[PDB]
């Protein structure tokens, strides 16, 4: 039953991925740094 | 499909084998006196318990807790109630 | 395990350990009232769907195909 | 008298301590405390401090009651107690006209 | 202890042109903020 | 379609509870979360069609109560809110649905069971599709009601008696 | 529904004095329960952080007295938040185990002779109907809340265009929530959030005499039993409230 | 006049509603037993009946816009 | 320029927002109304809308400048 | 002939049948039954016939009949809309009142059917008759036969019960009789086309109110006064409590559309907190009690007591709203109260012999059929929507708060304090445990006769809790009739 | 103090894991390779690590 241990971590892959991918666009904007625009 | 004879007693038996105050690991059998044949003290019988229902997840209560003085009697009483896991 | 319990007693939900050998048919009986009577209740849900704002061509709307309310106005609008 | 009753405080007194510290290797070396403070009082004899020994613990094992205790599920206070009851009485009504 | 150490508010009240008067269900309503006091 | 996912939850109901029997367990499970599932779906296609294109719908079957100024309608309105209150609300249910079907095969009155869900699912909708305050007073005590049936739905535990009362009087 | 599959695989048990490691026994139920602590305790990113810290901003984005006043009282909630959040993920999950043998006694090692068909059972997942909502409810809880920010919150939006949810231009505090609030109080959660959890792992598996201590000291005795207890208020409904009927109700039909 | 079930009868359970059933047999008149009376029967209706007298046409909402009182007295 | 009311009411933006900075407002609605309010496509004129909001911002707090001034930085709420 | 009289005479027919018979065929008990449950259901279709040609927007009673033969004491009969419902209601309630006794009345089965096919025809004759005097005539000729009704098939305690009914009756009804003949001497009349127009000095209503009063509270009853109906409807044997409770309870509620409201406007309006104070407090004490009741018959009973507060407290809100509510109120508690003692006093009693709470619980695990229903019933006493009880408390409660807000508050206390003892009813008897292990042996469930008086309860009070149209409609334009009031801008119009 | 030997502080200071015990034999399966502090802690973050190798990917 090794197919429970790909879930756990291909939805712990997705997650964690989702942050960094997403901090390097938005990250700069939640901090202040540069304006959205 | 519950707890059987041999269920019971090889599982209770890895409990006091790692016992450092019992007389020896070969002295328990079936009918082993906690008193007479391996060496316990009147203390050390409730200690047993508080370890037998830990790993029964069971509860012994005071009135019952006395009857049991024997590995013998514990075989038998833990078949006596199905709520053991 | 299973509980034990009585034999006599008559459940409408059924019972205990409770199913038929007979529950597939039975639920495809069953199964056929609730399709026709929500068809039904669609229906009357088609006619009495009243509004005010009519959509776009354009955009996509599953609700085009079956309602009065805009299908009579969608070809009262397709004449010109 | 005076004796099945003296096992039972440490029955609980144990029991009681595991169910405060969440993390039983510190509550293993907790026992021994307790233990050797059973094993200091072993042969107390005249009933009349026995007796008042025994009182003065219950007093504060009150005083150290956890809020909630732990139970096994199967059992009274546990989750799963009389959950699934089966009907105490399996034969079928008799015949009579109701 | 906030009520003796909070910020004082940074921005003015938003000012509507013509204070929103018909929007809002005329006279006989609450109106918006138009040249008021503050 | 609008009226239809009001109806779907109650009908599996009924064959869930009082029909039950004639349907066995796993008929229970196959109508109610098909009936949950379908009510899913039509969720968000109105989502799709009440609150992207801007479209709010009006349903009127009848009259409740008719005294004097009081005309209360059995009368159902889809804006916005409700559209957006509806998916976590069927969502949810259709995975509970699937989820209990794992989690009680070992229940013994499971059929019973997976009606209460399925008229908790529907007096959801009624509450937020009412058109009026009365109307969804009736989704309010509905949800109370199948609260409590289910609270003490293992009514031999005491526990859940006194649970249930609590859940149903507060 | 994690917790759900977390009751199945011991003996139906419900506390954490019995509850540990299960890492390897349970790494999908693990998985899920933290993708929905993290939104649930608004790590940045996630379905409940642009949801649930928002508030914050928009509470304190009223530039009035209550709204910085609730600020600190939002936040300190938000602080014993992170608190439950990995005692939850802690005693369950990480951590030593605190059950019997049955919980964790794999088939890997023999430990038997004559029973090596049955008394195993140690803890293992459920099927397919029971794993997967969990499956489709970790993925709304990590996408579902940035999908739809602009739908719901936006700057602007005209979702709510048919006097569905009226908001009054006299207390319009959106624009202030985005610009006049002061970065640091924008990111100010996230500063908690991970800071007073690391607390919380070092309190616990590094430590765990702190806690002990705090415990037993007779001002701290009390603070844990008196929370516990719920606040005392249901001895408070109980006693001056429903028995209060039950003998009002015993004063009438007797005297 | 029909015959039932058979029941297990406890006569504490028996004698227990034996007295419930007999009680107003028994009352006394006592300096606590007439202030329950007292309070129950005569004070707190008559603090009802006090304030709804006291407040009997004094409100009404029917139509009372903004810049208009609820009370009408 | 400015959005008088007779072509902005027609536009069904929300009360909040009936500002004179909404003249932007408009062809954002519609971009929404275009591609069902997903957040990676009107990401231009968003950041145009927030233009005229961010601007007008800045000349309202610049305006207390003056004005807690008069009042010797008294409490204005 | 009007078919009014139709419905006074059937069951007329059907104690001259059933009495003679033992001259025509040992004959079986079992025949004198179906005599008795044939003639209720030929009741049933007249009202049913009546109903189908009443009309519901006329002021003109309907259904009388020319006598031109005058006497001093002559029986006139009439149908309006707001005495039809109650007349539906009796007519629908007396077969299933037969029904539920079927089995358990095993000696003198000729004289209980006798008498409760004679007291069908005193209960139609109230909500019949055309003037006052008539109206007592027959408000109180029903206690004789309830009497000995009681006495002759009670429980235990059936002779305390049987004069407490009779002796509370008559003296609350000399206090109204003193009232109704002062009327007769002022007017010269007491037909009501004669005597509504007929208005009185203030002074008289205010004495003329009292003596009403004093009657209408001992058969509402308030409490205080409710110990008569305490014993009376538990030591009463199921058929008669039923009739007890759904159709006796329900003369002093009509009684105020009949003797209070039209001819005395002043005096109602001015004593109304003295009304609510004793209504509030009725809801207020009849619900602590009855959370602490013992006897299961007497815990539904007593409910009744705090049920008969609501409606009583909304036909002197002189609101439309209020009146309408409570008629449907008191014609919801028919069906849930008369289900309620099937439950109690006919499903339990009949098995265990027993009314005591203590010796009844989880009977879920065994009656599953028994405890759905019970559960409904439970669910309407205690309001809940979809339930015509609900509609009535809800509308009641409405007219109430409307009138007196204070009282109004006070008795919208109901719906937290109804709630409190019908489900603490229904968990300690359905729920709360396995089964009572003081049954020594295992119970049937519903039989076809129990599943079907229940089913049809359950059904009226819900239909009616869906649709309750299909009373309101023909409510309307006659209770308009007893509204007592003006507004500045729509009176006097010329 | 009290008549029984009970001291807060010794009572607390036995709060360790003792040096000797007749209970490690039974309790000593807890602290092995299945459930020592580094292999709890090898899934705290199960895609964590390779996560980290695909962003790095991306930004090249
Ligand atoms: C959990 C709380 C829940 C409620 C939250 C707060 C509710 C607040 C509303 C309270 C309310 C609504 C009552 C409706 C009740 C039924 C509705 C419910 C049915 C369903 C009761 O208003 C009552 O107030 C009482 C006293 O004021 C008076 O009652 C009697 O007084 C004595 C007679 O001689 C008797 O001695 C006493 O026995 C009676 O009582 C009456 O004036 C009035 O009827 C209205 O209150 C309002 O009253 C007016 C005049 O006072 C006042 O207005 C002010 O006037 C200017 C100064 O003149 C001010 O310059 C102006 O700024 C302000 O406008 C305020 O008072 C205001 O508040
Ligand atoms: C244990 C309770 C004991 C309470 C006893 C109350 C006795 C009340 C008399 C009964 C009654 C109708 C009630 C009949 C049915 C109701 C049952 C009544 C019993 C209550 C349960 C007589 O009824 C007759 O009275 C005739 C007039 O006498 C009128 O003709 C009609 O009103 C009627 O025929 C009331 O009529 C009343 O008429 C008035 C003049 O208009 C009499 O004068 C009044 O009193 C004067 C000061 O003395 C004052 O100047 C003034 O206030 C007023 O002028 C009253 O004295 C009274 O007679
Ligand atoms: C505000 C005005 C309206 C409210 C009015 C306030 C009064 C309300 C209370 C009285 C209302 C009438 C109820 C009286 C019931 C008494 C019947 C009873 O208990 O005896 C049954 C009993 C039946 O017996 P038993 O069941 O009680 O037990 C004894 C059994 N035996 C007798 C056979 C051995 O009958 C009797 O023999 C008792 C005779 C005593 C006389 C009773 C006098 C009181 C009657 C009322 C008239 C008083 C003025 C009015
Ligand atoms: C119509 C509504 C849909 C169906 C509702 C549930 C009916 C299910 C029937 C059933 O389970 O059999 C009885 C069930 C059958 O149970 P069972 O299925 O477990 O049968 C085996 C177990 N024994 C035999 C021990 C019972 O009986 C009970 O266990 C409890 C009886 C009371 C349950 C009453 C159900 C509620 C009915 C009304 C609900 C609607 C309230 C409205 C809300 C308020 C409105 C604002
Ligand atoms: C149980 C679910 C019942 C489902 C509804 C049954 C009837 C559906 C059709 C609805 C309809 O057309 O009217 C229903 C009927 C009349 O209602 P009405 O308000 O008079 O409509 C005309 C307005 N003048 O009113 C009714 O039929 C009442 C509904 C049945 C009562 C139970
Ligand atoms: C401050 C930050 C302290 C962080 C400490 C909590 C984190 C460590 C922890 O996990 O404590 C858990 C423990 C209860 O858990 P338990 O079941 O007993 O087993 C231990 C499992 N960790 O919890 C405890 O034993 C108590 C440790 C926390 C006690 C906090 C008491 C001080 C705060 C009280 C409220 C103060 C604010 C009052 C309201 C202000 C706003 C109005
Ligand atoms: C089961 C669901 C079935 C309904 C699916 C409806 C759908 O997919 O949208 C249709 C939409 C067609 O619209 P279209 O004219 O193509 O506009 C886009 C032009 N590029 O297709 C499209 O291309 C538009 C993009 C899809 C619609 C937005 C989807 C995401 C909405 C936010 C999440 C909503 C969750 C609820
Ligand atoms: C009027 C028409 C009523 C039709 C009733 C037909 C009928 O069968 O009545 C039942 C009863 C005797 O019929 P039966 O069931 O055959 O008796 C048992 C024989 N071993 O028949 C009778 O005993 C009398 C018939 C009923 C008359 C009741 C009239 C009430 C007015
Ligand atoms: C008008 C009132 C009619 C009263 C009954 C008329 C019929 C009649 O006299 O019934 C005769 C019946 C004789 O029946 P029998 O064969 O003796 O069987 C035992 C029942 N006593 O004996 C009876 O059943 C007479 C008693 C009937 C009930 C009387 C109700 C009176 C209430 C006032
Ligand atoms: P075996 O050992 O069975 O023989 C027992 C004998 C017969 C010797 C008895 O023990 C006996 O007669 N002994 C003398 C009297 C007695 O009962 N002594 C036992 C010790 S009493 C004592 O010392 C009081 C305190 C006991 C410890 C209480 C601990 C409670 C919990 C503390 C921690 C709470 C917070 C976690």
């Amino acid at each position: 039953s090794r197919v429970h241990r790909f879930l756990a971590t291909g939805l712990g892959a997705s997650m964690w991925f989702w942050i960094f991918y997403r901090a390097k666009k938005d990250g700069p904007v939640l901090l202040g740094w540069k304006h959205p625009w | 499909e519950g707890l059987q004879k041999v269920e019971v007693y090889e599982r209770i038996k890895s409990l006091l084998a790692g016992f450092d105050k019992v007389n020896d690991p070969n002295n328990i059998t079936e009918t082993a006196h906690f008193a007479n044949d391996l060496g316990l003290d009147s203390l050390d019988t409730v200690e047993v318990v508080m370890a037998i229902e830990e790993e029964f997840s069971i509860e012994i209560p005071d009135k019952d807790a006395d009857q049991i003085h024997s590995v013998d009697k514990a075989i038998e009483y833990i078949l006596r109630q199905p709520d053991a896991h | 395990p299973k509980i034990p319990y009585p034999k006599h007693v008559w459940s409408p939900a059924g019972g205990w350990y409770a199913q038929p050998a007979n529950w597939k048919q039975n639920t495809a009986i069953f199964g056929l009232v609730i399709f026709g009577i929500t068809a039904m209740v669609w229906k009357y849900s088609a006619e009495h769907e009243v509004r005010h704002k009519m959509p776009e061509p354009d955009r996509f709307y599953p609700s085009r195909y079956w309602v009065k309310q805009i299908k009579d106005y969608e070809r009262a609008q397709k004449e010109k | 008298s005076n004796r099945q009753a003296a096992l039972s405080l440490y029955r609980r007194a144990l029991k009681l301590a595991l169910d405060w510290t969440v993390h039983r290797n510190l509550w293993r070396g907790q026992a021994l405390y307790i233990r050797s403070l059973f094993e200091k009082n072993r042969n107390v004899t005249d009933p009349r401090l026995q007796r008042a020994l025994l009182k003065e613990t219950e007093k504060l094992l009150e005083k150290w009651k956890h809020p909630d205790p732990y139970c096994p599920p199967t059992a009274p206070g546990g989750s799963k107690y009389e959950r699934n009851l089966p009907v105490p009485n399996l034969e079928p009504p008799p015949p009579l006209k109701f | 202890v906030v009520k003796l150490t909070y910020p004082d508010r940074v921005s003015y009240p938003r000012e509507f042109e013509g204070g929103l008067e018909r929007e809002l269900g005329g006279a006989g309503a609450v109106r918006a903020f138009l040249c008021l006091d503050d | 379609m609008y009226l239809s996912i009001i109806i779907l939850p109650l009908l599996g109901s009924v064959v869930s509870g009082f029909f039950g029997r004639k349907v066995g367990v796993s008929g229970a499970q196959l109508i109610t979360c098909s009936s949950v599932i379908i009510t899913t779906i039509l969720s968000i296609i109105a989502f799709f069609e009440v609150g992207f294109n801007n479209i709010p719908v009006t349903i009127n079957i009848f009259r409740w109560i008719d005294s004097e100024w009081f005309i209360i309608n059995w009368g159902f309105q889809y804006d916005s809110l409700t559209v957006s209150m509806l998916i976590p609300v069927l969502i949810i249910s259709s995975l509970v649905h699937i989820y209990s079907i794992s989690y009680m095969s070992s229940d013994p009155h499971n059929q019973r069971f997976f009606s209460y869900l399925s008229l908790f699912t529907f007096m959801m909708i009624i509450l937020v599709t009412a058109n009026n305050y009365l109307l969804m007073f009736v989704g309010w005590e509905g949800v109370g009601v199948c609260s409590y049936l289910l609270v003490s739905f293992w009514f031999t535990r005491i526990a859940a008696n006194q649970s249930s009362i609590s859940a149903f009087l507060t | 529904l994690g917790a759900g599959s977390v009751i199945h695989a011991v003996a139906d048990n419900q506390d954490f004095r019995k509850f540990g490691g299960l890492i390897s026994y349970l790494p999908l139920t693990y998985s899920v329960m933290l993708i929905a602590s993290l939104s649930l305790v608004a790590f940045p990113f996630m379905t409940g952080f642009y949801s649930k810290d928002f508030i914050l901003e928009s509470a304190y984005g009223q530039f009035s007295f209550s709204g910085v006043a609730v600020y600190i009282i939002a936040t300190i909630g938000a602080i014993f938040t992170t608190l439950y959040s990995v005692k939850v993920l802690y005693l369950t999950f990480l951590s030593n185990p605190n059950g019997p043998r049955t919980y964790y006694r794999l088939a890997i090692d023999n430990f038997f002779s004559a029973q090596a068909i049955k008394s195993y059972k140690p803890a293992h997942e459920g099927d397919f109907f029971l794993t997967l909502p969990l499956v489709i409810l970790a993925l709304f809880s990590i996408f579902f809340g940035f999908i739809t920010k602009d739908i719901f919150i936006g700057l602007g939006s005209n979702f709510f265009v048919d006097n569905s949810l009226f908001i009054h231009p006299i207390h319009e505090i959106m624009i202030d929530t985005e610009f006049a609030v002061p970065v640091l109080f924008k990111l100010l959660p996230f500063i908690f959030t991970i800071s007073f959890s690391v607390i919380a792992l070092t309190l616990s598996e590094l430590l765990s005499e702190l806690v002990i201590y705090f415990k037993f000291s007779r001002f701290g005795y009390n603070i844990f039993g008196f929370f516990n207890q719920r606040f005392l208020i249901e001895f408070f409904y109980n006693k001056y409230i429903t028995n209060l009927i039950l003998n009002l109700g015993g004063q009438i039909t007797k005297i | 006049g029909l015959q039932h079930y058979k029941i297990a009868m406890d006569p504490a359970l028996v004698r227990l509603g034996s007295m419930i059933s007999n009680r107003y047999k028994y009352f006394r008149w006592t300096k606590r037993t007439a202030l329950v009376s007292f309070m129950y029967v005569v004070v707190v209706p008559s603090t009802i009946g006090y304030l709804a007298y006291k407040t009997d046409g004094l409100w009404d909402l029917r139509a009372k816009r903004r810049g208009d009182l609820i009370s009408e007295r | 320029r400015r959005a008088t009311r007779e072509e902005m009411r027609d536009a069904k933006v929300p009360l909040a927002y009936r500002d004179s900075c909404a003249h932007l407002l408009i062809p954002l609605n519609r971009c929404r109304y275009e591609t069902y309010y997903l957040p990676w496509k009107c990401e231009d004129e968003r950041h145009s809308y927030e233009k005229c909001q961010y601007l007008e911002f800045k000349k309202r707090v610049q305006k207390m400048e003056e004005l807690r001034e008069a009042k010797g930085g008294a409490r204005s709420n | 002939m009007s078919l009014l009289y139709v419905l006074l005479i059937i069951p007329i027919i059907g104690i001259f049948l059933i009495s003679t018979i033992d001259s025509f065929y040992f004959f079986n008990v079992s025949y004198y039954k179906k005599i008795a449950l044939i003639t209720t259901i030929l009741n049933l279709i007249v009202s049913l016939i009546i109903y189908i040609l009443f009309d519901f927007s006329n002021n003109q009673f309907q259904f009388i009949q020319e006598n031109l033969d005058l006497s001093f004491y002559d029986i006139y009969l009439g149908v309006d809309g707001v005495s039809i419902y109650f007349v539906l209601l009796t007519t629908i309630i007396m077969p299933i009142a037969l029904v539920s006794n079927w089995n358990s009345i095993t000696n003198n089965i000729k004289s209980y059917l006798i008498i409760m096919l004679l007291l069908e025809t005193l209960l139609l004759a109230v909500f019949l008759v055309l003037d006052v005097l008539l109206f007592y005539i027959f408000f109180e000729s029903i206690l004789p036969p309830l009497f000995i009704l009681i006495g002759l098939f009670g429980s235990s305690n059936k002779v305390r019960a049987s004069f407490y009914i009779f002796l509370y009756t008559l003296l609350g009804s000399l206090f109204l009789l003193l009232s109704i003949l002062t009327m007769s001497s002022i007017v010269g009349t007491t037909y009501f086309d004669v005597l509504l127009k007929s208005s009185f000095e203030y002074t008289t209503q205010l004495f003329l109110f009292f003596g009403i009063f004093i009657a209408f509270a001992v058969k509402t009853p308030v409490w205080g006064l409710n110990s008569w109906l305490l014993r009376a409807h538990v030591e009463s044997p199921l058929g008669g409590s039923i009739v007890l409770a759904a159709i006796v309870l329900k003369l002093s509620l009509y009684g105020v559309f009949r003797l209070i409201l039209p001819i005395l406007p002043q005096a109602s309006l001015n004593l109304t907190y003295i009304v609510y104070a004793i209504g509030a407090i009725t809801v207020l004490y009849a619900s602590f009690s009855t959370l602490r009741t013992v006897d299961v018959k007497e815990l539904i009973a007593y409910s009744s007591v705090a049920h008969a507060a609501i409606y009583l407290m909304g036909v002197f809100s002189n609101t439309i709203q209020g009146l309408e509510g409570a008629i449907l109120l008191g014609l919801a508690h028919g069906f849930v109260s008369s289900g309620l003692f099937i439950c109690a006093g006919g499903i339990l009693y009949d098995r265990t012999g027993t009314r005591l709470i203590y010796f009844f619980r989880g009977l879920t695990q065994i009656m599953p059929l028994f405890s759905l229903f019970f559960f409904i019933l439970c669910l309407g006493n205690a309001g809940t929507p979809l339930t015509l009880n609900f509609v009535g408390e809800f509308m009641s409660l409405y007219g109430t708060l409307e009138r007196l807000p204070i009282a109004g508050m006070l008795a919208s206390t109901s719906i937290i304090f109804s709630a409190a003892y019908s489900i603490y009813m229904y968990n300690r008897i359905a729920f709360g445990g396995s089964v009572s292990l003081y049954f020594i042996d295992c119970f049937r469930d519903l039989t076809k006769r129990e599943f079907f008086i229940l089913f049809t309860l359950v059904s009226f009070t819900v239909i009616l809790g869906i649709y309750p149209s299909f009373v309101l409609d023909g409510l309307h334009y006659n209770i308009s009739s007893v509204v007592y009031g003006i507004e500045p801008n729509a009176s006097y119009l010329t | 103090p009290n008549i029984t030997g009970f001291d807060m502080r010794e009572f607390l200071r036995h709060t360790k894991t003792p040096t000797y015990d007749p209970w490690e034999r039974h309790e000593a399966w807890r602290y092995t390779g299945r459930f020592s502090r580094f292999n709890r802690f090898k899934g705290a973050l199960p895609g964590f690590g390779i996560a980290t190798v695909a962003f790095t990917a991306y930004c090249v």
